[PDB]
């Protein structure tokens, strides 16, 4: 493995800028169509439909990645510059429990300061749900003097991330070579990028864990608190804090890891009384995980002799049904880049909506868990976010089996006998989704069925018949003995949501243990029921894209065309391009059940503040006997919980009910795309273009409507916005007025 | 839009408080909060644990209708 | 694949950074090839050299009854790293000495980075009559000169490969030298002479391992 | 190969060889490269140039006076308090002065777009003057002394206002510069620096100071 | 230069320089101009 760039690939000029479409020479000859626009931004990026040169579109990606890292480091030097000039973060800083986040002041222009909300802090803005504060008081920030140098930094090395990008495209344009050498890519992704960056990060945990530990926790002023450099170099100092200290750094060296326990600490939960947890646990966390993805990264044989290279261990695996697999993945991944991003946000979006798991019932940051609208906030956008990127992943599976497939070279028998049975699972697919329809939606009939005939005896209820779940709490159970039975040096359990100890911080309980029961039951079966639904969609779209039992010569058609014709009775939403259209309302309608079942969980049998007597929740625990029926969401959760969104024209908030009636707009405005045609709409800008002739005031470009394909995509686009932003403002309205 | 405005109107006119209408009907957050979230109290209240009335039925047909709608989608 | 003509080469290149077969094409491009390399090594050679002495320098002859005891003092502690510390009483104080060395050392280097980009480009404009001086030579890690080379040693080329490798090879042990220096200086947090004095007086008592 | 450059060592632009006063291919981001966009710039330059200069001058002369002895307020803060003891209304002192500019700034501008257009003798019959000798170099009334009646001298003569401006407009940001940090008058500076260099800059707030 | 003031006529040119304008004019109007209803007479 080596280095392989080209001096001057492509000259730095403004010319091919005044030529819009150039990348693309059917675009490039001129705008003679209204549509010209249109696909020039839906094929700017489309690397692959320049022109087939993967040496081109592999450096044409490894350019847009710093593009796209240079928006993320302004937009973080953007946030800290934010906190720094015009925020409370001294004020909330002095006074963490009652103080509020704000990072957002407007300008006094026609009332829109009203939305400058009481925050306190000698300071009014609008109220951030974003969680920045909480995440820079565990740096030992004590004034803004801090924030300013950050961002600088952070916006220096955009402007290099920039210059790299500029750089390895126009002066160091890479080759094909230096793309595929996925040995190096690993070993210095998984090894280097992981394990340096994590050890790096322990080690700053480790030598930041002085002040919120112990003087932040302490009552003392962050002025009063001597400066970090005054706590790293200083012996004395680090030595009457934590007396592992100035031992002189010998256990280390022989490896007689004895004397650090100041430090390296495993203690799990927290102080019902600080609110937050403790940095020596993430310390120790990052620890391992450096380790780890340090060894991880050194598995593989790339020059001296030492190790098995990828291909070698893609042909040793092979078994009696399949026979002769795994025959060239590895060409699979290094000869496209839509292969290796579907199978990227396969598991990325999974990932990102199990850290949003792993937050809501475990808040790694200090005076959090009070704050009841950041975990929702949070939560919702990485479950979101997740969905998109599954969604994503399953249409650039099909994209690369569109483009960039050929079942010759790339054979492989696993995915020919995938294929070779594509219909067996769809079928069973759709007779497990009517299973679950039939047996999880229709238990929420049955039961308005019987609340409404009058026999309250014979609903589904905890009360009546019960009917909820015991292998997760048979898990709950193995988690809960686990400490000092099955994990003898543990203390706590994995999370509070399952061992009482109600944890409350000022009134609010910080954490109380989540109960299980008929609610949770049918709400897990609706949400496998959806999630089975939006594989089932992708995966058809997926697999029945390069052949049919309809039409055959499906391939040649692309992966984004509407139909094929109006033939055997009609063919419609036929393009895997389709699929991933019905599986964004799909996922829309899977996250949204999950997000309000958390919400309304948590609202109802977790936060509260905690009385002499007992813990006074937020509801009165109508999730008992609400879930239970499709109308008891909107009888204790929709209905109730939408006073503050209606009712905040009179505060700061009127702002998330503007964005409310907004989304309501703009979603039915996408329902206008999503029911009509072309046709119509054609005929209609044809007697717009006849009056518009009569004065001969018509454009030389011929306006037409828009595309099919992109008829529904603005359908989508509206429908998925106004959907999202109207939730976006419920839970961030509802969710202030009660926190 | 009709019948929501016929309806609204004869129901600020039956409460003795035609100002309401008069202050309320120039925005589109009082068509919301006014009368769609407002004049519904009777409709999640028709079936209860508490106990259902008269009511039920008709809220179960309020619920038949919007899942007709959702079929329409 | 190293053919050894160059002075300091000794088939020590595991990374393979210095091939020919890397940056292809032919342009300005990037820092990766031997042009930029080898006299980058140079360079930093140089430096290294003028400054493992000038750490070491102040505080042996401090040491000794030759310089005043008070001008003596540790490399870190001089004003560099003034959190260390700083010498408190200059003819001027070290912001101000520092914007000196800017403009004069940006001088110095971007004159000689115009060279490299342009051979012998300086000697053509009028630089008040230092033109003759900067004429530079075929290598330009190697310019030499009036003034850069005022008398000659290396008057034959082997003699002068002999000089170039001689000055390589102190450069590089000069640049190790620094390196410890520095980490030498974090642990100890004393002057780099005084540790050879504390080691002498008792080798393993004051080795690396305790 | 034929002048002395910016960067020792750099290519000149080609769009600007010699033909201009104070020519040292100093032009990195492309400006002036159309003859249009040049023909502006030049003669903008140059207004800037002989507007810093007497700006300068002024305020030279009057740190001076003040220095000296005299009632002379410093640079800065100087319209406030001769506005507040004048005679002269503020609004009617600035619609005046905008009255009074805008007449010759329009006869300026058309003189650019077609050289020799004000000779016509419209304006009091003035014929001979008021014709443009160049691009921005107007002459026969504005140059009563014969001191542009000769290439030899007039190419020379004309390369240092353009110097003499560009060090004026240098001297105009160290003005506002050296105020910001200071609050004292520029003569004031110099003295304070004269008489002892250590009082250099660097020590009151040119570099941030949290240790 | 030339090939800038070019891609200078798109989106990225009136359509933001206008609008920029507009916002930026009615915004001031507005500001300096509190809360206009009604014309003067
Ligand atoms: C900074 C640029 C500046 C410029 C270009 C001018 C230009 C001018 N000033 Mg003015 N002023 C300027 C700054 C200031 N003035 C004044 C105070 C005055 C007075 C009091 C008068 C002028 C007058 C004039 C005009 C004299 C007419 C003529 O041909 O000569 C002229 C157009 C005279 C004028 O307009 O007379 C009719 C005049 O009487 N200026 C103050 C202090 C308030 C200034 C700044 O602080
Ligand atoms: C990360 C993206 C981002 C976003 C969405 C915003 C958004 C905003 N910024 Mg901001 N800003 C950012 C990054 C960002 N900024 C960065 C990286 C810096 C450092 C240079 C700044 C420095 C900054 C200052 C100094 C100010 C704002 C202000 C504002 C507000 C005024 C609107 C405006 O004209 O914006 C910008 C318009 C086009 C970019 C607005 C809500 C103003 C404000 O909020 O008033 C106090 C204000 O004066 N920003
Ligand atoms: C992440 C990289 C990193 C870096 C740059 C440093 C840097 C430093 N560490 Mg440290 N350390 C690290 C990781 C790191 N450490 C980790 C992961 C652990 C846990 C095993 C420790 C545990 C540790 C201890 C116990 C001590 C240091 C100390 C020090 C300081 C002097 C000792 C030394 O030079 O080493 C120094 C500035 C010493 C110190 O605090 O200086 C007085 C010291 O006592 N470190
Ligand atoms: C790193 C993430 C990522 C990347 C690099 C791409 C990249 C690409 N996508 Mg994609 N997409 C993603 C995530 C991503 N997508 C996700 C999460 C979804 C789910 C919502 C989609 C859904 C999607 C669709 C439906 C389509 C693309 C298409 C495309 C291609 C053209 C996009 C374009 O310029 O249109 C315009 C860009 C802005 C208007 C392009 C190579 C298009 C294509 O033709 O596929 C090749 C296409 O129609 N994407
Ligand atoms: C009220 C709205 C509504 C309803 C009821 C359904 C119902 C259904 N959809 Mg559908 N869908 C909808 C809206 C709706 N959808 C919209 C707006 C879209 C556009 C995005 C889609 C897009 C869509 C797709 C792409 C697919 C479905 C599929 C299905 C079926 C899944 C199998 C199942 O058991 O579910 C529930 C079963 C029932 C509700 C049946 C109830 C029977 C009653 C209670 C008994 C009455 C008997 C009486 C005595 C006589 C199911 C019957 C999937 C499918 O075809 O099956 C795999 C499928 O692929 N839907
Ligand atoms: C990069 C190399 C380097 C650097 C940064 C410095 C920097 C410095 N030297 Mg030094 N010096 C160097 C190389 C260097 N030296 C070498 C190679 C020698 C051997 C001749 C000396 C011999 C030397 C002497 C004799 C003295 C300095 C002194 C000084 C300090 C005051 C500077 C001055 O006197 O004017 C200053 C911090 C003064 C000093 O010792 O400060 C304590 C001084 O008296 N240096
Ligand atoms: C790599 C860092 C660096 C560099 C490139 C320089 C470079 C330079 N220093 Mg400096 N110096 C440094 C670090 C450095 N210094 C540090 C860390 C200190 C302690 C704070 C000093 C303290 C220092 C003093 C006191 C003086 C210099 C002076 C000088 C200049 C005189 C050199 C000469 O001709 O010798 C002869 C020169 C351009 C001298 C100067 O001001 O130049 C006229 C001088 O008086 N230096
Ligand atoms: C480490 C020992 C060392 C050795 C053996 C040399 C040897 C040489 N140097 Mg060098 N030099 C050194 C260190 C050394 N230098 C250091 C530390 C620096 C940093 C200032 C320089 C900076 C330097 C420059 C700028 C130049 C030389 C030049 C030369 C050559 C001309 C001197 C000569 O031989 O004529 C006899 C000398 C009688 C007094 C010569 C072969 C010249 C050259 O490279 O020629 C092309 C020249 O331009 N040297
Ligand atoms: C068409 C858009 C537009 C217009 C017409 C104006 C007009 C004006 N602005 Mg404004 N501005 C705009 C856009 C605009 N701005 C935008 C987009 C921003 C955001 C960067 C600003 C930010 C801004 C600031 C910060 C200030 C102004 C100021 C001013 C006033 C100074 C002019 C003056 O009094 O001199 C003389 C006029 C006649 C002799 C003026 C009336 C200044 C002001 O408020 O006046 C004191 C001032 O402080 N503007
Ligand atoms: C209305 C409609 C259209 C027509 C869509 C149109 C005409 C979109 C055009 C609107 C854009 C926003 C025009 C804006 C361009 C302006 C002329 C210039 C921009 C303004 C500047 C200030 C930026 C469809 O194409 C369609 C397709 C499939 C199903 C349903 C429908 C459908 O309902
Ligand atoms: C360096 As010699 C020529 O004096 O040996
Ligand atoms: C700073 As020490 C000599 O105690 O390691």
């Amino acid at each position: 493995v080596k280095i392989a760039v080209d001096r001057n690939p492509v000259e730095t000029n403004f010319e091919k800028w005044a030529k819009p479409g150039h990348f693309s020479r059917a675009l490039a000859k001129g705008p003679n169509t209204t549509t010209w626009i249109w696909n020039l931004h839906a094929d700017a990026h489309d690397f692959d439909n320049h022109t087939s040169d993967l040496e081109e579109i592999s450096r044409k990606v490894f350019s847009a990645h710093f593009g796209q890292l240079g928006i993320i480091l302004i937009w973080l030097s953007g946030m800290y510059f934010h906190g720094a000039r015009f925020s409370n973060y001294e004020g909330w800083l002095s006074d963490p429990t009652h103080i509020k986040p704000s990072a957002q002041v407007v300008w006094p222009i026609v009332g829109q300061e009203i939305l400058n909300g009481d925050v306190g802090g000698g300071f009014q803005g609008i109220q951030i749900t974003s969680g920045f504060f909480q995440l820079w008081r565990a740096s030992g920030i004590t004034s803004e003097l801090q924030l300013y140098s950050t961002a600088i930094g952070g916006l220096v090395l955009a402007a290099a991330c920039f210059f790299a990008g500029w750089f390895h495209y126009h002066k160091a344009a890479p080759k094909l070579e230096w793309f595929q050498n996925v040995e190096s890519m690993l070993n210095h992704h998984l090894a280097g990028l992981l394990g340096l960056g994590s050890l790096a990060w322990a080690g700053h945990q480790i030598h930041v864990s002085l002040p919120v530990n112990k003087l932040l926790d302490a009552g003392v002023d962050p002025k009063e608190i001597p400066l970090p450099h005054e706590f790293l170099l200083n012996q004395s100092i680090i030595a009457d804090l934590y007396p592992s200290f100035s031992k002189g750094l010998a256990p280390f060296f022989t490896l007689n890891w004895a004397e650090y326990s100041d430090f390296l600490t495993f203690k799990g939960g927290l102080n019902p009384v600080t609110g937050g947890l403790w940095l020596s646990d993430t310390a120790h966390h990052h620890l391992a995980i450096a380790v780890l993805f340090l060894v991880a990264g050194h598995q593989y044989r790339t020059n001296w002799g030492i190790g098995h290279s990828i291909k070698d261990i893609l042909e040793s695996h092979k078994g009696p049904f399949t026979g002769n697999g795994h025959a060239g993945l590895y060409e699979i991944l290094t000869t496209s880049w839509h292969a290796q991003l579907a199978i990227n946000l396969a598991l990325f979006g999974s990932l990102s909506i199990i850290v949003a798991h792993h937050m809501y019932a475990m808040p790694p940051y200090p005076y959090l868990a009070t704050d009841y609208g950041t975990q929702l906030s949070l939560f919702t956008h990485h479950m979101w976010i997740g969905g998109f990127c599954v969604v994503g992943a399953g249409a650039h599976a099909a994209i690369f089996m569109v483009r960039d497939y050929d079942p010759t070279n790339n054979y492989n028998n696993l995915l020919d006998r995938v294929i070779r049975h594509r219909d067996a699972i769809i079928s069973h697919l759709n007779w497990v989704s009517i299973f679950l329809g039939f047996h999880s939606f229709g238990l929420y009939i049955h039961n308005d069925t019987m609340s409404a005939l009058g026999r309250p005896q014979d609903m589904f209820s905890d009360t009546a018949i019960q009917l909820q779940p015991v292998f997760a709490q048979w898990i709950q159970n193995t988690h809960f003995t686990a400490p000092q039975l099955t994990a003898p040096n543990a203390l706590a359990a994995t999370s509070l949501t399952w061992g009482g100890d109600v944890v409350a911080v000022g009134g609010k309980v910080a954490m109380m243990p989540i109960a299980l029961g008929t609610s949770d039951f049918l709400v897990h079966h609706i949400h496998a029921f959806t999630i089975h639904v939006t594989v089932l969609i992708l995966l058809k779209g997926v697999l029945f894209a390069r052949s049919s039992r309809l039409i055959p010569d499906k391939a040649n058609l692309g992966f984004r065309f509407p139909c094929d014709g109006p033939g055997r009775g009609g063919t419609c939403q036929v393009s895997a391009w389709d699929h991933v259209f019905l599986g964004l309302f799909w996922m829309y309608n899977s996250l949204s059940i999950v997000i309000f079942h958390f919400s309304w969980k948590m609202q109802s049998d977790v936060w509260g503040t905690v009385t002499d007597s007992g813990v006074s929740h937020i509801t009165g625990g109508n999730f008992a006997q609400s879930a239970n029926t499709i109308n008891g969401w909107l009888r204790d959760f929709l209905w109730a919980q939408s006073s503050q969104v209606i009712q905040s024209y009179g505060s700061a908030l009127s702002a998330y009910g503007l964005m409310f009636l907004g989304a309501h707009f703009v979603w039915a405005f996408s329902l206008m795309f999503l029911f009509s045609g072309r046709g119509y709409w054609q005929e209609l800008i044809e007697s717009i273009v006849w009056a518009h002739n009569k004065l001969r005031v018509a454009p030389s470009i011929q306006p037409r409507a828009l595309s099919i394909t992109q008829g529904r995509a603005v359908g989508v686009a509206h429908y998925l916005l106004g959907g999202i932003a109207t939730t976006w403002s419920f839970f961030l309205a509802r969710i202030i007025a009660v926190g | 839009w009709v019948t929501f405005y016929w309806h609204w109107k004869h129901l600020t006119l039956w409460q003795g408080n035609v100002s309401q209408f008069d202050e309320s009907s120039t925005y589109l957050m009082g068509w919301l909060r006014d009368y769609l979230w407002l004049n519904s109290s009777q409709l999640i209240n028709g079936y209860n644990p508490f106990g259902m009335n008269s009511l039920s039925v008709w809220a179960w047909t309020f619920l038949f209708g919007h899942l007709v709608y959702a079929t329409g989608f | 694949y190293l053919d050894g003509t160059l002075p300091g080469d000794y088939g020590f290149d595991p990374l393979g950074l210095l091939d020919p077969t890397v940056s292809n094409g032919q342009g300005a491009g990037g820092f990766v090839n031997p042009r930029w390399l080898q006299y980058s090594e140079v360079i930093h050679a140089r430096w290294a050299m003028l400054g493992a002495a000038g750490c070491i320098a102040p505080e042996i002859l401090g040491k000794a009854g030759v310089i005043p005891a008070e001008t003596a003092v540790d490399w870190f502690r001089t004003g560099v790293i003034p959190p260390a510390g700083v010498y408190k009483d200059f003819w001027a104080d070290p912001f101000t000495l520092f914007f000196i060395e800017v403009v004069a050392i940006q001088f110095a280097e971007l004159k000689r980075l115009q060279d490299y980009k342009n051979p012998g480009s300086q000697s053509r404009q009028y630089f008040l009559g230092l033109e003759g001086l900067f004429k530079g030579s075929d290598n330009p890690a190697y310019p030499g000169g009036p003034f850069f080379n005022f008398a000659n040693f290396g008057k034959t080329e082997a003699e002068m490969k002999k000089l170039k490798l001689n000055e390589i090879k102190n450069g590089r042990l000069a640049m190790l030298a620094m390196f410890g220096y520095g980490a030498q200086a974090v642990i100890t947090g004393d002057g780099p002479f005084d540790n050879l004095l504390a080691h002498l007086a008792d080798p393993t008592g004051a080795n690396l391992i305790t | 190969a034929d002048r002395p450059l910016w960067s020792p060592g750099s290519e000149p632009p080609a769009w600007l060889d010699g033909s201009l006063a104070g020519d040292y291919g100093f032009d990195p981001l492309h400006l002036s490269e159309e003859p249009e966009m040049r023909k502006w710039m030049v003669q903008a330059e140059l207004v800037h140039c002989r507007w810093a200069m007497l700006g300068v001058a002024g305020i030279l002369f009057t740190s001076i006076g003040a220095k000296a002895g005299g009632n002379f307020p410093d640079w800065y803060d100087a319209g406030k308090e001769l506005q507040k003891n004048s005679d002269i209304p503020l609004g009617s002192l600035i619609f005046t002065e905008l009255l009074l500019f805008g007449w010759v700034e329009t006869k300026r501008l058309y003189d650019l777009r077609n050289p020799g257009s004000q000779g016509d003798g419209s304006f009091l019959g003035i014929t001979d003057g008021l014709k443009g000798k160049e691009n921005g170099y107007p002459g026969g009334l504005f140059d009563p002394m014969g001191m542009s009646k000769n290439e030899a001298s007039f190419k020379e003569a004309k390369q240092k206002e353009v110097k003499n401006g560009r060090l004026a407009m240098l001297a105009f940001v160290g003005f506002i510069a050296q105020h910001h940090a200071t609050h004292k008058s520029p003569i004031d500076n110099l003295l304070d620096h004269v008489a002892d260099p250590f009082h250099v800059t660097f020590a009151t707030n040119g570099v941030s100071i949290p240790h | 230069m030339k090939d800038f003031t070019t891609y200078l006529s798109t989106a990225p040119v009136v359509g933001l320089g206008w609008a920029i304008f507009t916002s930026g004019l009615l915004i001031e109007i507005n500001r300096f101009f509190p809360d206009p209803l009604v014309f003067s007479f």
